[PDB]
């Protein structure tokens, strides 16, 4: 899983 | 440990970086920057933050053994940035 920041 | 780079940014207007994270602890992967959107700080950071870079600290902090969740609430605690940047080690 990959979450922009 | 070696041939790292320490890279600062300043977020912007909305408080974003412009970078994607993959990986961590409980997922027992590296945590690896998996995008770098055009035109965010991110991107525009010189020396810049490249997609591959493997995280080592965030604000100073050893990531080794935190979780995914964990490393992304790390970036989003603003507090802990010194004098309001953002401080990434990173394996290129």
């Amino acid at each position: 899983i990959e979450s922009d920041v | 440990h070696d041939n790292l780079v320490l890279i600062r940014m300043k977020p912007d207007e909305n408080g974003r970086f412009g970078f994607n994270v993959k990986g961590g602890y409980d997922q027992k992967m590296p945590v690896i920057v998996s995008r770098v959107a055009p035109g965010t700080p991110a991107d525009l950071c010189v020396p810049r933050l490249n997609e591959g870079d493997q995280v080592v600290l965030i604000n100073g902090r050893d990531i080794a053994e935190h979780t995914h969740d964990q490393v992304v609430l790390f970036i989003k605690a603003s507090c802990e940035r010194h004098s309001g940047e953002l401080m990434l080690l990173v394996r290129p």
